[PDB]
C-alpha cells in the first residue's frame, strides 16, 4: 500500500508538469483506468486523493489535447460512469471528495458533447464489445444505419474484419472472444436487415463466410448468433 | 446454411426468373413492335384512302 501510494504521488507529481502529463497520456491508454480501478477499491482516502488528481491533472486543461484526452478517457474506460458511482459514495476526506465532484463535473461536460455514436466508434476501435446497450437498442440502430454504410461502409468494412479477427481468434473460445465475437454477429445481422447494400459488402469481404465458420462454432451463444445472422441472410 | 444456400439459389432462379421477366416483357416488345406496325399499317391504310382521293 506505501509503495502504491509513493508510486502514485510521483506519477501525480510528473503529471503537474503539462508536458509530461501529455507524453504519458499516451505512454499507457489505460493507464487513466487502471489509476480509477485502483481508486475505486483502493479504500485510503489519501491513496483515493492522489488517484483523482493524477486523473485530473492528465485531463487538465493545461495538458496539451486535453478535450480529446479527456474524451478517450471517457470513451474507452468509462470515466463518466465511475466519476458518478464514486460521487454518489461518500468520501471522509473532504479534498478528495471536492477532487473527486471536480472530475465527475469534468467527465459529465466530456460527455455532453460526446454521444452513443463516438462510444461505439470506440468500441469498434479498441475491438472490444460485451453486448453495449446499442446493440440491443433497435432506435439506435435505426438512427445510425446510415452512418454505418456511410464513406463506402468504412463502418460494416471495420466491423467485417472485427469479425474475421475474431473468427481467427476463435479457436481459444475465450469467453470475452466469445462474447465480442456475438456482439459482432448481431451487429452484421442489423447492418444486413437495414440497408441491405452492406450485405453485397460483406459478402465481398467474407463475411458470410466468417458468419459460416463460426456456425460450426464449439459455443452454444456463438453458434446461435451465427444461425440467427444466416437467417437474416438469405433464411426465414 | 446449405439449405438457405438452397433457397438462396431458388431466389437466385427466381430473381433469374425475374430477369426472364424483363425478357419475357421483352419477348412481348416484339409483339408491341408489331401493334406498333399494325397502328402504322391502320394509317398506311388510311394514307392509301387519301392518296387514293
Amino acid at each position: 500500500i506505501q509503495l502504491q501510494y509513493h508510486s502514485l504521488l510521483l506519477i501525480w507529481l510528473l503529471t503537474f508538469n503539462p508536458v509530461f502529463a501529455n507524453e504519458l497520456v499516451q505512454k499507457y491508454l489505460s493507464d487513466f483506468l487502471d489509476l480509477l480501478k485502483l481508486v475505486k477499491i483502493t479504500i485510503k482516502e489519501k491513496v483515493s486523493r492522489l488517484c483523482i488528481s493524477i486523473i485530473l491533472q492528465c485531463c487538465s486543461t493545461r495538458v496539451k489535447q486535453h478535450k480529446k484526452v479527456i474524451k478517450q478517457l471517457l470513451l474507452l474506460g468509462n470515466a463518466l460512469p465511475t466519476v458518478q458511482s464514486l460521487s454518489e459514495r461518500k468520501y471522509s476526506d473532504e479534498e478528495l471528495r471536492q477532487d473527486i465532484s471536480n472530475l465527475k463535473e469534468i467527465l459529465e461536460n466530456e460527455y455532453q458533447e460526446l454521444t452513443s455514436f463516438d462510444e461505439y466508434v470506440a468500441e469498434l476501435d479498441s475491438k472490444l464489445l460485451c453486448w453495449s446497450p446499442p446493440h440491443v437498442d433497435n432506435g439506435f440502430w435505426s438512427d445510425n444505419i446510415d452512418e454505418f454504410k456511410k464513406d463506402n461502409y468504412k463502418i460494416f468494412r471495420q466491423l467485417i474484419e472485427l469479425l474475421q479477427a475474431k473468427v481467427r481468434n476463435g479457436d481459444v473460445n475465450a469467453k470475452q472472444e466469445k462474447i465480442i465475437i456475438q456482439v459482432a454477429l448481431n451487429d452484421i445481422t442489423h447492418v444486413v436487415e437495414l440497408l441491405p447494400e452492406s450485405i453485397d459488402v460483406l459478402d465481398k469481404t467474407g463475411g458470410k463466410a466468417d458468419i459460416m465458420e463460426l456456425l460450426n462454432h464449439s459455443d452454444s451463444r456463438v453458434k446461435y448468433e451465427a444461425l440467427k445472422a444466416t437467417q437474416a441472410i438469405i433464411g426465414y | 446454411n446449405g439449405i438457405a444456400t438452397l433457397l438462396q439459389a431458388e431466389k437466385e432462379a427466381h430473381e433469374i426468373v425475374s430477369k426472364a421477366r424483363k425478357y419475357r416483357q421483352d419477348k412481348l416488345k416484339q409483339a408491341k413492335t408489331d401493334a406498333a406496325k399494325e397502328i402504322d399499317s391502320y394509317k398506311i391504310q388510311k394514307d392509301k384512302e387519301l392518296k387514293e382521293f
